[PDB]
């Protein structure tokens, strides 16, 4: 009947899940715990490139807070 | 409702082929899983439903 | 970590296209009164498989007459530009975050027309070259109208990203401003993606198997996989630009089921489309594309240029 | 005219592209120059801050430029706030 | 006797209303939208697919198959 | 026996299971046989549930259903549309004429079978056999290329 | 990834000379393809990707009238490729060999000329708004909607003129 | 950008000796020319994102609008030439010396 | 570089495709295996033979609209500027060019095919 479709459906329907669940996820884990962050103009990159320097691991999604200010 | 007559009906299938092994060789070998009433089965072992 | 990303996006891709095959001859089969193949399998599912892996094992052609390297060039450069157009989508977050990703999109779907294009020509043949030729006058129409109803929608959205998509949709979806150029645009993807009415190029009745019709096994498979990986890639971009998913930014996985669900339902008008129309001519494709569509999108595409200046609902740059 | 509006009705009936798309490029046309938001678009994109805004060396002789962001003078938003 | 699968009989003149349902059948596919709804619901029907080879056509006992010789 | 033997016959069995999986015929017919065959392809029999969908050129296709009467005319043409196959090709004959000439074995412009032009894998009898016959015959057609044993006669080369 | 943009400028040269050493017309269109693919490459990392992506979808088109066109009329039962000719296959190397003589004539003669092999690398963006909004390349191509109307009035009536052109050209 | 202009510029002079040095396809003159106007566009498209010239940016889509109208009118004037002669011969174009 | 990486890893794995396609069935070929198909005939005349066009002029004018879709891309970065009153003028004027040159096109059946 019409519901024998439903197992190729739900594989179909697995498969498109996963790419975009997996690629947040990957996000999260690579930036620590926060999204990827955006650099559409030059603003934002230096943004970017400012943390990355601040931070001094070379990594610009250890955000430094008030513990570095006396 | 109706709905729930229809997975009534399912579990029967699932569950009328006597076991999990039963079910699986009737689902492999026939790809099909009704229940019928058993007509007979001959000397050389097939079944008839 | 990003080669495991590559992965996770390539391979179930992959398999979401073979199961896109096996759901289409179930679904066919459905609306055709028959079932379609339940026996490769428990319920058909390793029919793909077995299909994938016949193709495989079986020889290539390599005929005489035909040019070998543009021969050989065709599929895997369908196939690549298959994967590189599933590459920028967002869902909600994309793998490689374009500023221009729809002129990314309409460039790599142009070579994809190359693509089938050099595949007729070098395989020297007739029907080859009617394929080819019916691919020409099929993307020169949905080129031109594709082109201005994509402007049309990003002049509404704002900006070429795919993300300000998402932000232009968090509240309402795009199909209740703009649902006349949303059907236009639907028919603009099936021309793209060369399914029936508007396929003309894999012409079954009118020509014997058209562009491919030289193509065996290998090659014919990677053809076979990049239509169908562009069936599911335009039908979740129609879905990411019209019917805009509910997102959240505490949690992506509810975007990401929605867009699934809505890019299945769409996949699944493309095979009911398949079963329930007759094919176009393809001067007749032409005629309709320039003559009906092509108007009413110049009109449109002002009405858009006009609405934020009267409404004062100009989108923001970023 | 009765001939213009059979005409027209004929078109309507028979062609209808033709006459939704000449319909919105004429609505497109006068549409702006009848709304009351019309000024407000370049309004908006003049109030957006692409660039900085470079201060003025205050010789004291002008009274109309603030002295600070938060003071009573100067071109406020409010209309955008309540639009 | 004979009849006409084609022509029309008289005219239907020109309405508003008329040529506003003929507008609407050419810009939004209704014709086309109710051939969907055909192929959906033979997608909801029941396939008339037999299980061969555990399921046979029905046949009759004038059959014509494979010769034989029989015997007292 | 050897363990690398074991593992021959599995892939052997790996690759009939995918070649008698998916048989594609090329759609090619001749006579009310090629009706017969298309009322195989109808929903009764579903030729596309056992995993058999035709393809228009030969160049996809599988298996040649020889459908029909195959006339002094016509035997290029189907020596042609057979060797432009790839190689892990079959061919069924189907029906009387394409068998042994059948009703027109007597005449002048009918070759006497198409095994006289190609080689036949299985000969499906009737005229016509009917759907049920003809799906009989691909099934016997996957049985027999699934007792092929390439792989194994390779390694014992 | 410092000689990335001259590798590119490089496949340029050499996809501009078979172009000019002219195969048939379907290889010229491909070599054309792919000239332009490299140009908007070579464009995307000088700077803005609006007019590499813009002269990529303009050739597309292009390209594809153009192969329409050589399998309609200019076409011949043996198409000529780089390889069928020997002249033409030994000029194709002899080309490659005489670029590669003329870039090494200005490493090693010319010192900071035109190519410099221990300075390439180090002269691609000059000079960049290192915190900075609306510095993309597309919104000059929009200030031809403001600023240059003059420019968008010509450019569009070359446009409407080549219509009725095309038309009066072809009406036969 | 030095080396990149070279570059750019002896692929111009290679297209526009393709140009003058005609062999006997006319839509190879017409596909040199093409070529003449991509070194031209990437020259100019370079120049202007060195020099930050968002002023003169519109510049090379201008020069892709006319170049695209005279592309335009060759592949016209094929078409008549095809339909005079069967052939886009440039040696067959050749009846105007008396 | 990561687009650059997985447009490597996409023509990788084509590649792989492809050359395990060509390299891993057995091989047998010969003439009227290789010989061109023509529906079981031989061909009576190569395909590289003149094949005629009747959408020439259509594909012309697909040239000149391309090009103006080219103009009218930079729109929305155009609806950004100050004076939106002059980019809302030229972007009607163009578009209704635009329309005046298909209009005209299909008074004058260059939109119908040849023959
Ligand atoms: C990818 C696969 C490549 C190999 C394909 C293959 O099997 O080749 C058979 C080949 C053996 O030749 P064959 O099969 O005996 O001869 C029949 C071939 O069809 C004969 O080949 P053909 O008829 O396809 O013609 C080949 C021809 C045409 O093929 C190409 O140009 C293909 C490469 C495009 C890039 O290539 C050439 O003439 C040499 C081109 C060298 C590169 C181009 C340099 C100048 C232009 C620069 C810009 C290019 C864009 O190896
Ligand atoms: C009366 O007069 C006469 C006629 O007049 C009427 C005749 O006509 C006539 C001639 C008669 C005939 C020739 C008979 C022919 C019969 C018919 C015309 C009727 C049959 C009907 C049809 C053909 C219509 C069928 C319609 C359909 C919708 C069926 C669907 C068919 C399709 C072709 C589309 C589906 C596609 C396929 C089956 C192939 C798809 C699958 C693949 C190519 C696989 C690709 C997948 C991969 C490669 C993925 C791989 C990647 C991975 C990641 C997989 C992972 C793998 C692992 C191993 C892990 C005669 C003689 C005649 O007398
Ligand atoms: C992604 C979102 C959903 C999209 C839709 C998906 C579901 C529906 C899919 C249906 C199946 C489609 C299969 C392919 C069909 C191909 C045929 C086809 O579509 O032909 C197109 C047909 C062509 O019709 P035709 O060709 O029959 O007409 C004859 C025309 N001549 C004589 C010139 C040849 O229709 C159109 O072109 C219409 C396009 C859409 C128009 C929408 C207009 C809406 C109203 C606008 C505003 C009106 C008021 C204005 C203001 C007034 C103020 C007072
Ligand atoms: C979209 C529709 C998909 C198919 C839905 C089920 C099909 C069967 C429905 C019942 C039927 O047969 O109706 C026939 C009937 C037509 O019957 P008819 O042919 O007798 O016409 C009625 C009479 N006149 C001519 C006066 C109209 O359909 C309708 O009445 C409605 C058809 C037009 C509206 C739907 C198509 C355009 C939608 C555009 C916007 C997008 C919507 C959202 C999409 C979301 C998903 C992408
Ligand atoms: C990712 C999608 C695609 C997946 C592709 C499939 C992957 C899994 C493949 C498993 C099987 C691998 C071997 C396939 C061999 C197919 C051809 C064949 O059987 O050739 C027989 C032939 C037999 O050769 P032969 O020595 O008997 O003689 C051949 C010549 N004749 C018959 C004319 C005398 O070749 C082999 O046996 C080669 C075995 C290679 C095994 C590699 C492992
Ligand atoms: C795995 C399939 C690919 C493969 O074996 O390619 C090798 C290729 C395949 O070429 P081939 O076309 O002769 O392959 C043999 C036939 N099948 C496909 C059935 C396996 O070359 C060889 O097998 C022999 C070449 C010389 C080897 C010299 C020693 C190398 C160690
Ligand atoms: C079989 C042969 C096939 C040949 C054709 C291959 C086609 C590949 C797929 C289609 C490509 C279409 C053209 C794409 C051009 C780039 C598109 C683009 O917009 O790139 C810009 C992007 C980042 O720019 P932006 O979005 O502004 O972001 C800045 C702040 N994030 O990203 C960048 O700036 C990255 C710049 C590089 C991107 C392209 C990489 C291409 C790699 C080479 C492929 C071919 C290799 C040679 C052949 C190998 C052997 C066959
Ligand atoms: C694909 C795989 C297979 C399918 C998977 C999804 C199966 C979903 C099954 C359940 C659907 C339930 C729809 C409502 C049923 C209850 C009902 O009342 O139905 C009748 C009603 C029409 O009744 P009536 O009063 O005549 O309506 C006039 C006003 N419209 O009917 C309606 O109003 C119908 C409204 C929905 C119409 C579309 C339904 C199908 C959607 C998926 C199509 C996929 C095609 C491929
Ligand atoms: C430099 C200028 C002189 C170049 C002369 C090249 C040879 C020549 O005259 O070719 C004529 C040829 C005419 O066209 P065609 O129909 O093919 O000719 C058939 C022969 N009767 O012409 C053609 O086919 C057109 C050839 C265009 C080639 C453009 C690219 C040339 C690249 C190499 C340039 C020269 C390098 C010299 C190096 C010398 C050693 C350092
Ligand atoms: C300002 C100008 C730009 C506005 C934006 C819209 C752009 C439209 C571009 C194309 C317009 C072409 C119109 C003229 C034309 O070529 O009409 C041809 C058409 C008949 O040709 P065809 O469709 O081939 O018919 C087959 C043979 N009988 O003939 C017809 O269909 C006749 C149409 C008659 C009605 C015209 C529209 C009237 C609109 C009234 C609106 C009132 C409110
Ligand atoms: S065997 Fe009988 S049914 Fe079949 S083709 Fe011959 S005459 Fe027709």
């Amino acid at each position: 009947m019409w519901f024998e479709i439903l197992p190729g459906l739900a594989i179909m329907g697995v498969c498109l899940v996963i790419p975009g669940v997996s690629t947040a996820y990957i996000h999260k884990f690579t930036n620590g715990g926060k999204e990827k962050r955006v650099a559409r103009v030059q603003y934002q990159w230096y943004l970017m490139e400012r943390d990355r320097r601040i931070s001094g691991v070379n990594r610009y999604y250890v955000s430094k807070g008030l513990e570095n200010i006396d | 409702m109706e709905l729930v007559e229809v997975l009534k009906r399912g579990v029967q299938q699932v569950t009328g082929h006597g076991g999990l092994r039963g079910l699986l060789r009737v689902f492999f070998r026939a790809n099909d899983i009704r229940i019928g009433t058993l007509v007979g089965e001959d000397k050389y072992g097939n079944k008839y439903y | 970590m990003f080669f495991i990303n590559i992965l996770t996006l390539l391979v179930p891709i992959l398999i979401a296209m073979a199961f896109l095959t096996l759901v289409e001859r179930k679904i066919l089969g459905y609306m055709q009164l028959r079932k379609g193949p339940n026996i490769v399998g428990p319920y058909g599912i390793l029919q793909p498989f077995a299909d994938a892996m016949k193709l495989f094992m079986k020889e290539p052609m390599r005929p005489l007459t035909t040019s070998m390297s543009l021969f050989i060039i065709a599929p895997t450069l369908s196939l690549t530009l298959a994967l590189s157009l599933w590459v920028p989508l967002p869902m909600p977050h994309p793998l490689i975050n374009l500023n221009l990703g729809i002129l990314f999109i309409l460039a790599t779907s142009s070579l994809s027309v190359y693509s089938i294009l050099w595949s007729g020509w070098a395989s020297n043949s007739k029907y080859s070259l009617f394929g080819a030729l019916r691919a020409v006058a099929q993307t020169i129409s949905y080129e031109v109208t594709m082109a201005i109803i994509l402007l049309s929608v990003l002049l509404m959205n704002g900006s070429y990203s795919l993300q300000t998509l998402i932000t232009t949709q968090e509240h309402m979806w795009l199909l209740l401003p703009a649902w006349p150029m949303a059907m236009m645009w639907f028919i603009s993807t099936l021309a793209e993606t060369n399914r029936a009415p508007f396929d003309l190029t894999e012409g079954e009745s009118e020509l014997v198997s058209g562009f491919n019709v030289e193509y065996a096994a290998g090659p014919f498979a990677l053809f076979f996989m990049a239509e169908y990986t562009n069936i599911i890639l335009m039908n979740a971009l129609t879905t990411i630009i019209f019917l805009g998913p509910l997102y959240y930014i505490n949690l992506p996985e509810l975007y990401s089921t929605n867009f699934m669900m809505e890019a299945l339902l769409l996949s699944s008008t493309f095979l009911w489309i398949r079963a329930s129309y007759p094919r176009f001519r393809y001067d007749q494709l032409m005629h309709l594309l320039w003559k009906n569509f092509l108007p009413l999108t110049l009109a449109l595409c002002m009405w858009h240029i006009s609405l934020p200046i009267f409404t004062a609902g100009v989108p923001p740059y970023m | 005219a009765g001939r213009i509006s059979a005409f027209l009705k004929n078109a309507w009936a028979k062609e209808p592209v033709l006459v939704v798309s000449f319909s919105v490029w004429g609505l497109a046309i006068i549409m702006p120059m009848i709304s009351p938001y019309t000024k407000y678009a370049s309004m908006i994109n003049k109030a957006t801050p692409y660039n900085y805004p470079v201060p003025v060396r205050d010789d004291g002789n002008m009274p109309d430029v603030p002295s600070h962001p938060q003071d009573p003078l100067g071109p406020s938003l409010d209309w955008l706030k309540n639009l | 006797t004979y009849k006409y699968v084609n022509k029309k009989e008289q005219e239907s003149e020109v309405d508003m209303k008329s040529a506003t349902d003929n507008a609407a059948r050419i810009l939004m596919w209704t014709e086309l939208i109710r051939g969907l709804g055909m192929t959906l619901s033979y997608l909801f029907r029941e396939p008339a697919t037999i299980n061969y080879p555990f399921e046979k056509g029905p046949l009759s006992p004038r059959f014509r198959g494979e010769h034989a010789l029989r015997r007292y | 026996r050897s363990r690398a033997e074991y593992v021959v016959t599995k892939l052997d069995d790996l690759i009939n299971w995918a070649r008698r999986s998916s048989l594609w015929p090329m759609t090619f017919g001749l006579a009310c046989c090629a009706v017969e065959m298309m009322h195989m392809a109808a929903p009764r029999y579903d030729m596309d549930r056992f995993g058999v969908v035709f393809r228009a050129s030969p160049r996809q296709a599988d298996v040649m259903i020889v459908a029909g009467t195959l006339t002094n005319k016509m035997a290029p043409a189907l020596r042609k549309v057979y060797d432009q196959m790839p190689e892990p090709r079959y061919v069924v004959s189907m029906g009387s004429c394409a068998n042994g000439g059948g009703y027109y074995h007597y005449s002048y412009s009918v070759v006497r079978g198409c095994d006289r032009i190609v080689p036949v894998d299985i000969y499906v009898p009737g005229c016509p056999p009917t759907a049920e016959a003809l799906l009989y015959g691909i099934l016997q057609l996957q049985r027999k290329i699934k007792r092929e044993q390439k792989l194994k006669i390779w390694y014992r080369r | 990834m410092n000689n990335y943009i001259f590798v590119l400028s490089s496949l340029f040269l050499v996809g501009c000379l078979g172009l000019a050493l002219k195969p048939s017309p379907i290889y010229g269109g491909l070599g054309l393809i792919v000239s332009g693919f490299v140009g908007c490459l070579m464009v995307l990392g000088f700077g803005g990707s609006f007019l590499g992506l813009m002269v990529f979808l303009i050739y597309l088109g292009g390209m594809l009238v153009v192969f329409g066109y050589t399998t309609a009329m200019a076409t011949e039962e043996y198409p000529e490729t780089w390889g069928s000719n020997w002249l033409i296959l030994g000029f194709l190397v002899l080309g490659v060999i005489m670029e590669v003589f003329l870039i090494c004539v200005l490493n090693y003669y010319d010192e900071v000329g035109v190519i410099n092999l221990d300075g390439l690398g180090d002269w691609l963006m000059y000079e960049v708004d290192d915190v900075g909004v609306m510095l993309e390349g597309g919104i000059g191509v929009a200030a031809m909607y403001s600023c240059a109307t003059w420019m968008m009035v010509v450019a569009g009536w070359s446009l409407f003129a080549g219509i009725f052109i095309i038309i009066e050209i072809t009406r036969d | 950008m030095p080396s990149t202009f070279f570059n750019l510029t002896m692929a111009f002079s290679l297209s526009l000796l393709g140009t003058l040095m005609f062999r006997s396809h006319l839509m190879s003159t017409l596909l040199c020319l093409e070529g003449m106007v991509l070194s031209l566009f990437i020259m100019t498209s370079v120049t202007s994102l060195n020099s930050n010239s968002m002023s003169s940016m519109p510049i090379p889509i201008t020069i892709l609008v006319f170049a695209a109208c005279e592309a335009a009118v060759g592949l016209a004037l094929l078409v008549k030439v095809s339909n005079t002669y069967g052939t886009d011969y440039v040696q067959n174009l050749n009846l105007l010396q008396c | 570089m990561n687009l650059y990486t997985v447009i490597f890893i996409n023509i990788l794995l084509s590649l792989t495709l492809i050359l395990v396609a060509f390299w891993l069935p057995q091989m047998n070929l010969y003439s009227e295996k290789a010989n061109p198909y023509e529906c079981g005939f031989d061909p009576t005349s190569s395909a590289r033979l003149p094949f005629s066009m009747k959408f020439f002029l259509v594909a012309i004018t697909f040239l000149l609209f391309d090009l103006e879709i080219a103009l009218l891309l930079p729109l929305p970065w155009a609806i950004q500027t100050i004076k939106t009153s002059t980019m809302m003028i030229m972007a009607f004027i163009l578009v209704t060019i635009l329309s005046l040159g298909l209009a005209y096109e299909w008074t004058q059946k260059g939109l119908e095919w040849t023959e």
